[PDB]
């Protein structure tokens, strides 16, 4: 169970400041690398999403909910596909500007099938 | 006003037409009308912004770009009023500079205590706040060692007078601290050159202008040390500017103001800003002063104070138009009258 | 939930973002230094829903943990101190929902 | 010395030991003192006898004395608040709700008929249960007022957009109210009507270019069905497909249309909403000012129900025995409250401390410091007997 | 270069216990004693310390023993306090406990004072502790009698005060072989550190260090004569390059 109490972020320039000031993700004082990711969107290519997802899932561990941009997730669509597991958990919310879709939501996908 | 036009009769006379290209509470209406972004940017087109979104073509066109571009050429009519400036006026243009430069230096040290990266903590730099070795504020993390290499060559300079560096480099808690202090020392200087140098029809109407300047940061200083800040009022005293029409009895008590009651009995006693902290946005009841202080400057009229009554309502203007297209491209319309139009 | 949370998300953003170009300074780079701790946090806890173990969370908000220092900036900074208050009460909204995605 | 004055007489509570004399009049007796020598005899007595009460034991009477400080300071806030409420809705203009009954019995007279409220407040209850009541009772009296005075000033934002969009100042507003069956035409779909917002200047203007906008542009039906200050209204029919062009070109010569046709449902439902925000907002008043006022009077009768409990146990915890105390309300007339303070303390205070004493006057509230505030839960400037002071 | 500023913190921490009371492996194996010595002076200036302070809080709680039974000589509670928060520790228990409290204080003779409080009553003893403890007094509750801790406390007061007497008299047997030896340990480091500040300012382009630098010309053939002479006389051969 409990092992983890940050909440990690995929999410444009904005949201992320935001989400920071009021206080869920942080900059580690002892691996110093960041536990949030902020995105410039379309002038940051696909390939440094990707790097920073396996970071938030895998290489790190003390991650307890991912969130992440629709716009930004359909991106690198194959690599959040392929992440099944719940530690930590995907959730899918709409990006700045942008509304909901069920096809910008990985798990949304994944339940309908197989019922 | 006999000898205004010897080295200001161009100047003014620009800066009078760019007043006539405020927007009315008529051309706010027909903004707020607007469906689109798209719309707004053609709404805009008919007054004197007229094709200034003209190379964005409707698909990168979001309502940060609008801020940018229009306060754009806001700093390059700014340019061009002070590339034709001589003398005492083109001193008092780059007085004007010298707070946008504190705010500019204010955030590039913060940019580097988090070890964000120089080229993207510079585009939100201001561009009216520019000397030349600005980027390279990005060298030392303490004080001493920032001033003694940078800011000594700079025009902020005379301002470190009282900002003790105790050999403790930089959190985020003292930055803001130097950053008021400076901004106390420079709104000091700026009153005193408005008193010394500036002619009398443009000297009180100045004095004015930028005693609210000071007594709006005393109010914001002696405001959010509530909640982010607990420090004695001895060291609270040295942030506080000493130029306005609030200092001599009512920053002592805004100094010792330890609760929100202590910032508001001290603000009922003075008589133009009391029920500013009962009721409404108190930063709305802040821009409405500014804009009402900048109204009656341009009836004026051989004043160089029309440059900074100009400025000012067309910052205002422009955080009106960002204000709208902020509301009519996230769909919200409950609050796009919250617009302030004095003209 | 996903829809809720969305909408949340958007108008809390756009406040946030109108601050930001306003002040003429970018506060997230000012915000980035700051962020060191983290306010919500969760613990979780396994419940059983049937005979198999889920996991759930509850979020709790340290009061042990004070304000940032990304005030104070003068007229700027008043725009961030309001900006912070609406921002908290956004961010528990998606925590408290993320709970049954897990 | 004041806190929210009108016309409200001061009020200052003492409680004292049965065996306590005044060193001011030597042996003389305490009564008579107060209503014959105390400030120049100006002095106006009121009985306010306090009964016996369950008092816990000595560590539970510690902790007794500290949530007391702090409920009573609560009410006292709370009940500012409802004065204020009023003040704003101008049901308390010149002077009311001070002076005003309480239950048919005005404030100063209440006062002196206040000995303790049996009214669900009772002495075969623990002291512990009456904090508990009371508190709740004042804390939630204060939320229902304070939650219908937001909704009122929501409700008074609503109605004000609506009046103007009914007629005022064109930029967002479409009239509803001045329909004419031939002024507004749409009955199957060929010919619609759109409505020109017209600045003053610009109203010849638009009766000269109304019929070049567009192709198909009915004649003569350019005439001001409205006209404000700013602008002038106009209405114009024309067929459908032509009112794109009809609106852009209208754009050019700078108007600005506002889009509203004669559908029956549009007509129907922004009437409506004039109306309906009307209604919500008149309800809502008369509610609203009789809530407040019913609210006033109960957190006026909890307010003193603190202060005589909090200066019961007090008492209790300077003095000791007797626990049967001579308890009096000293109605002071507004000003003379530093006179009578100092009087008090010179003939009383040597019980309660023969060097734990000084000489001191008013009441000054602060935030600056927390001496001088009389109480038991912060640290204050020590009395030299119990004296509360009471101010309205 | 960070080695020699490491021992060079060191030296001056040497300097600093004596005020309180060549080749490379001939600096290699001075560096070990000048570690080795500094170690086991600093674990010994910090064993004494330490047990200096543990020996004031034995002697602070003698004092508000003979200060406290003079006081019933001549519900109530003892102990330690600095003399500057006597005055705010009292307001904050008078403030507390409205009244109903008997204060004095009697100076310990930092500085610091006694003090008897007693709280009449009950249900805030456990509450003038959280007010003394957070101010850091230290309350000295006895129960058992004025004479019998006495004796058990002037029976460690005397045991550490041998400790003291022990750890003193190592201190100054250490500091014999040390005083007469930091003008060779000083000065080896302060030039050490200046060999490397100018060994930093050279080029190492191509495996060999290029001094460019300035020299009068009274004193070329000086260094012609100097430099050459030297490295022939070591043997090494592999010839240094001079030009101008």
């Amino acid at each position: 169970a409990e092992k983890r109490t940050l909440i990690a972020v995929i999410a444009d320039e904005d949201t992320t400041t935001g989400l920071l000031l009021a206080g869920i993700g942080q900059i580690t004082p002892e691996t110093q690398e960041k536990n949030f990711f902020v995105y410039q969107e379309g002038k940051t290519t696909k390939e440094e999403i990707t790097d920073k997802f396996n970071h938030f899932t895998e290489e790190r561990d003390d991650i307890a909910i991912l969130l992440i941009n629709q716009h930004i997730a359909e991106n690198i669509r194959a690599r959040v596909d392929s992440f099944t597991n719940a530690f930590p958990a995907i959730l899918e919310i709409p990006s700045k500007d942008h509304p909901y879709d069920p096809e910008k939501d990985s798990v949304l996908k994944r339940v309908r099938k197989l019922f | 006003g006999v000898y205004f036009n010897i080295d200001n009769g161009f100047i003014e006379g620009v800066v009078r037409g760019y007043r006539n290209g405020l927007l009315s509470n008529n051309q706010y209406i027909n903004l707020t009308q607007c469906d689109t972004l798209e719309d707004l940017k053609l709404q805009l087109s008919s007054t004197d912004y007229g094709n200034f979104l003209s190379s964005v073509s409707s698909e990168s066109l979001t309502t940060s770009l609008i801020q940018e571009y229009a306060s754009s050429k806001l700093y390059h009519e700014f340019n061009y009023i002070r590339d034709q400036s001589s003398g005492s006026t083109r001193k008092f243009m780059d007085y004007i500079t010298y707070g946008y430069m504190i705010d500019n230096v204010a955030l590039m040290i913060t940019g580097t205590i988090h070890d964000r990266d120089k080229g993207e903590i510079l585009q939100r730099c201001h561009p009216l706040g520019w000397f030349d070795t600005l980027p390279t504020l990005s060298v030392a993390t303490d004080l001493e060692s920032l001033y003694e290499t940078v800011l000594v060559d700079t025009p902020l300079a005379p301002y470190f007078k009282n900002c003790f560096d105790t050999a403790e480099e930089l959190d985020d808690m003292n930055i803001e601290i130097i950053r008021n202090k400076l901004y106390k020392a420079y709104l000091e200087d700026f009153y005193n050159f408005v008193t010394e140098e500036i002619p009398e029809p443009a000297k009180e109407c100045m004095q004015t202008l930028l005693g609210f300047e000071a007594d709006r940061r005393s109010i914001n200083i002696a405001l959010n040390s509530l909640q982010s800040s607990d420090i004695d009022p001895d060291l609270k005293s040295d942030l506080l500017p000493n130029i306005g029409k609030l200092y001599p009895l009512a920053t002592f008590h805004l100094a010792q103001a330890q609760d929100f009651e202590g910032v508001r009995a001290a603000l009922a006693n003075v008589y133009e800003y009391r029920g500013f902290l009962e009721t409404g946005n108190l930063e709305d009841h802040f821009y409405q002063l500014e804009m009402e202080l900048c109204r009656d400057a341009f009836t004026q009229q051989f004043a160089i104070s029309t440059v900074w009554a100009w400025m000012k309502s067309k910052e205002q203007e422009v955080r009106n138009i960002t204000w709208i297209a902020e509301c009519i491209a996230q769909n919200q319309r409950e609050r796009i009258n919250n617009y302030i139009s004095v003209y | 939930a996903k829809q809720k949370m969305g909408r949340v998300m958007q108008t809390a953003a756009f406040s946030l973002a109108e601050v930001s170009y306003a002040t003429g300074e970018n506060i997230g780079y000012q915000v980035q230094e700051s962020v060191s701790t983290a306010r919500f946090k969760v613990r979780a806890r396994q419940e059983n829903v049937s005979g198999v173990y889920l996991s759930q969370f509850e979020s709790y908000i340290d009061p042990e943990i004070n304000d940032f220092r990304l005030t104070g900036l003068g007229r700027g900074g008043q725009q961030v101190q309001r900006a912070k208050e609406i921002y908290s009460r956004a961010v528990e909204t998606l925590v408290e929902l993320a709970s049954l995605q897990t | 010395m004041a806190t929210a004055l009108y016309t409200a007489n001061d009020f200052i509570l003492i409680s004292l030991p049965q065996n306590a004399q005044p060193v001011t009049a030597p042996g003389s007796k305490t009564d008579s003192w107060f209503n014959e020598t105390l400030i120049g005899g100006r002095a106006f007595v009121s009985d306010f006898k306090i009964p016996e009460f369950k008092i816990g034991s000595l560590d539970t009477l510690i902790v007794e004395s500290e949530e007391l400080s702090k409920v009573d300071n609560q009410i006292g806030a709370s009940i500012g608040k409802i004065i204020e409420i009023l003040q704003g809705l101008n049901e308390t203009s010149t002077n009311a709700y001070r002076t005003l009954p309480i239950n048919n019995m005005p404030v100063p007279e209440y006062l002196e008929n206040f000995q303790w409220q049996t009214r669900k407040f009772k002495l075969d209850k623990s002291i512990k249960d009456l904090i508990t009541l009371i508190s709740n009772e004042s804390s939630q009296l204060d939320a229902d007022v304070r939650a219908t005075y937001a909704n009122y000033n929501s409700a008074k934002t609503n109605l004000a957009a609506a009046e103007r969009k009914k007629t005022g100042d064109l930029s967002v507003r479409s009239l509803h109210d001045i329909v004419k069956p031939e002024d507004f035409v749409l009955n199957s779909e060929h010919l619609t009507t759109v409505l020109v917002a017209v600045p003053k200047s610009l109203k010849s203007d638009f009766e000269k270019s109304y019929e070049t906008l567009s192709k198909n542009v009915v004649p003569a039906s350019a005439s001001v069905i409205a006209e404000d200050a700013e602008y002038v209204l106009f209405n114009v029919h024309l067929f459908k497909k032509n009112v794109q062009e009809f609106t852009t070109a209208a754009r050019e010569k700078k108007f600005i249309p506002r889009e509203f046709n004669y559908s029956e449902e549009l007509i129907d439902q922004l009437k409506k909403e004039h109306d309906s925000a009307a209604s919500l907002e008149q309800s809502l008043r008369v509610q609203l000012v009789r809530l407040a006022k019913t609210a006033y009077v109960d957190v006026f009768i909890n307010w003193f129900h603190i202060k005589a409990l909090r200066v019961y146990v007090e008492s209790v915890l300077r003095y000791g025995l007797p626990p049967h105390f001579n308890i009096k309300i000293i109605a002071v007339p507004p000003k003379n409250l530093s006179k009578c303070k100092s009087e008090l303390i010179d003939a009383f205070g040597f019980l309660g401390g023969n060097a734990f004493m000084k000489d001191k006057k008013g009441k000054i509230n602060k935030q600056d410091t927390s001496l001088h505030q009389y109480a038991s839960l912060v640290d204050t400037e020590y009395e030299p007997f119990v004296m509360y002071i009471i101010n309205l | 270069l960070r080695r020699f500023d490491e021992v060079e913190r060191m030296v001056g921490f040497l300097n600093e216990v004596v005020e309180k009371h060549l080749s490379l492996e001939n600096v290699n194996d001075m560096v070990k004693e000048i570690t080795d010595c500094e170690s086991r002076a600093r674990q010994l200036d910090e064993s004494l310390d330490s047990l200096r302070s543990k020996l004031n809080d034995l002697l602070e709680q003698r004092q508000v023993i003979f200060e406290c039974s003079k006081f019933i000589e001549v519900y109530m509670i003892t102990g330690s306090i600095r003399r500057t928060k006597v005055d705010i520790l009292n307001r904050i228990l008078w403030r507390l406990l409205r009244g109903n409290l008997i204060f004095q204080n009697f100076p310990i003779e930092v500085e610091k004072d006694c003090f008897i409080i007693f709280t009449h009553g009950e249900t805030l003893l456990k509450k003038v502790k959280r007010v003394i403890d957070s101010l850091n007094g230290k309350i000295v509750s006895l129960n058992t009698r004025s004479s019998e801790l006495v004796d058990t406390l002037n029976r460690q007061i005397d045991d550490l005060q041998r400790i003291l007497d022990t750890t003193e008299q190592t201190l100054h047997t250490e500091l014999l072989v040390i005083h007469d030896q930091l003008p060779v340990w000083s000065a080896m480091t302060k030039r050490e550190k200046y060999v490397y500040t100018t060994l930093n300012k050279f080029q190492q382009e191509s495996q060999g260090l290029i001094a460019e630098g300035w020299v009068p010309s009274t004193e070329l053939i000086h260094l012609q004569d100097s430099l050459k002479d030297y490295i022939e006389t070591l043997g090494s051969e592999y010839s240094t390059v001079f030009n101008v």
